[PDB]
RNA sequence: AUGGUAGGAGAGCGUUCUAAGGGCGUUGAAGCAUGAUCGUAAGGACAUGUGGAGCGCUUAGAAGUGAGAAUGCCGGUGUGAGUAGCGAAAGACGGGUGAGAAUCCCGUCCACCGAUUGACUAAGGUUUCCAGAGGAAGGCUCGUCCGCUCUGGGUUAGUCG
RNA sequence: UGAGGGUAGCGGAGAAAUUCCAAUCGAACCUGGAGAUAGCUGGUUCUCUCCGAAAUAGCUUUAGGGCUAGCCUCAAGUGAU
RNA sequence: CCGAUAGUGAACCAGUACCGUGAGGGAAAGGUGAAAAGCACCCCGGAAGGGGAGUGAAAUAGAACCUGAAACCGUGUGCUUACAAGUAGUCAGAGCCCGUUAAUGGGUGAUGGCGUGCCUUUUGUAGAAUGAACCGGCGAGUUACGAUUUGAUGCAAGGUU
């Protein structure tokens, strides 16, 4: 269960073994979006505040289960758990101790 | 080398459009246009627009010269019919039939 | 020729319509039937 | 007014062999324009 | 030595599950629909299409089990004709507009109703009223009108009801 | 002739016709009893078994229906019948 | 177990369209996601096409992304086939082909003889007796629970639930 500033590895899909940073999250349908990963080619018409339009090569959302956090100590994909430190809940890395993310 | 065009869901019944489609079949494109100009039938202008569309396809997309082309196939398929209730008689139904007109044009070579 | 059903607003509200149906017991039974069926218009 | 038996495909199409369109006239436009109706200065490019 | 709409005890198949066993299957596995096999069956193991993730075989058990008609019902579909009909009445020409006009608009002439096919008020109907613009359908055409779209809309009372 | 009222189905209304009560009337319409009852008509299918029965007397609040006998299939039995 | 003519009439716009003055009656239509990435871009006529283009592991996967089938019906190609009297087939053969899930294989289409339905109801019908194109929800044998007649046994001086 991952957050907006994280650094992930993709474990399933066309990009596989690639890594990246998540940049939006869309949690009510479980789809993160990672930079450099799952690039679409959108046919975008001429808009009122735009030129005729491009092939718009941007990232498409990927399901959240194809992505795993990288252990900060060993750089392996790991699952996460929760440690309770002083009423606060932190994510731990399940092969080591804490993984710190704010961005 | 073959170009084609179709016109889909044209609101003329197919029996009436096959009559004039039987005139232009297997003729040259220029004399086909002349036959379509000298028939007063309701569907000669529709068919002529499909034929001009197929000759434009052949010139623009396949670079065929449009003075050697013959009308290789020309046919009309049934499209989906629309059911209307005639109020003018006594409650009996009237179908608006529609058709699909396909024309393919070619130079006879390979 | 003259037909059955010559409309009239006052007559229509007076033989059917809410206050006439609530004024007898069988009329209240038609409104209870129409509620229970889930009709959009009770009268 | 009624048919006793339905007509088949072959009888329907045997009835339609005279039901067709004749080929038009075409005296060609020698001065300018599209080919016009025979003995006409026809209304679209007539140069008879 | 070995026919019977009524007869007895027969071996079998489509759906489902056990209750199993054993398979075909995400380098593809189907099923289903187009293929030479099996056949009295009913019912299943290898070329197109499909997809693109679902089925068989064996043994046994259970049946929303069990598919040419009932003037059967219908999700229903589609035929059998260029036939019948197009719902009373006078229009003609010129111009215009348009992708395109017996149809729309303007003109002139002609015609019809005239105790009414005129003008008001009730009931009833409820936005059809008026402008713009496309009408994919609507009109027993076209739109190049309204009775689709947008709003621009639009209904004003001390004395009328 | 208009407007507003009234009379309701085992009933009403009728200068009387079995006439009219929402295109319905020798007894309206809707729901329910209700899958009424139908000794009558029509239908009754994916198997294929193999082999094997055929078809009149008697009685009938009821007689083109029914019941018992006859003509039956299948299974046991006795066993010269 | 309903697996969606479904426990529901209604897993969608449902007691809604609509029908009836009113009580009341009462449908049809269900179905991405791999991800709209839904044909920017670009080129010929309004609709519709032809091209490229694409997130397209695959658009005859284009708003009918639940795909998606069949049959009826089509329609345009062709191979063989045109002195006659017709339950249209069957049994007796010139032209044209050529073979899978394989071996008197696989055929295709021309001639002289002979020629009456699911059917139903009948002494008797094939209609001048009845009823009828294609597809299908999809359309005609439980138990409360008894009786009587046709496998295995506690298990047979024996019968319990």
């Amino acid at each position: 269960h991952i957050k907006k500033g994280d650094n992930v590895k993709v474990i399933a899909g066309k990009d596989k073994g690639k890594e990246g940073k998540v940049i939006a999250t869309l949690p009510k349908k479980d789809r993160v979006v990672v930079e450099g990963v799952n690039i679409m080619k959108k046919h975008q018409k001429p808009t009122q505040l735009n030129p005729e339009g491009g092939i718009l090569e941007t990232e498409a959302a990927i399901h959240v289960s194809n992505v795993q956090l990288l252990d900060p100590k060993t750089n392996e994909p790991t699952r996460v758990g929760y440690k309770f430190v002083d009423g606060k809940k932190v994510r731990i890395a399940k092969k080591s101790g804490e993984e710190i993310k704010s961005n | 080398m073959e170009a084609k065009a179709v016109a889909r869901t044209i609101r003329i019944a197919p029996r009436k459009v096959r009559l004039v489609l039987d005139l232009i079949r297997g003729k040259n494109a220029a004399e086909a246009i002349a036959i379509l100009k000298l028939t007063n039938k309701a569907s000669s202008p529709v068919i002529e627009k499909v034929l001009m569309s197929a000759l434009a396809n052949a010139e623009h997309n396949y670079d065929m010269n449009t003075d050697e082309l013959v009308v290789k196939e020309a046919y009309a398929n049934e499209g989906p019919t629309l059911k209307r209730f005639r109020p003018q008689g006594r409650a009996s139904a009237i179908n608006k039939r529609t058709s699909h007109i396909t024309i393919v044009v070619s130079d006879g070579k390979e | 020729v003259k037909r059955t059903y010559q409309p009239n607003k006052r007559k229509h509200s007076k033989v059917h319509g809410f206050r006439k149906r609530m004024s007898t017991k069988n009329g209240r039974k038609v409104l209870a039937r129409r509620r229970r069926k889930g009709r959009k218009v009770l009268s | 007014a009624v048919p006793k038996r339905r007509t088949s495909k072959t009888r329907k199409n045997k009835r339609r062999t005279h039901f067709k369109i004749s080929v038009p006239g075409m005296t060609e436009c020698p001065n300018c324009g599209e080919y016009k109706l025979s003995h006409r200065v026809c209304k679209n490019c007539g140069s008879y």
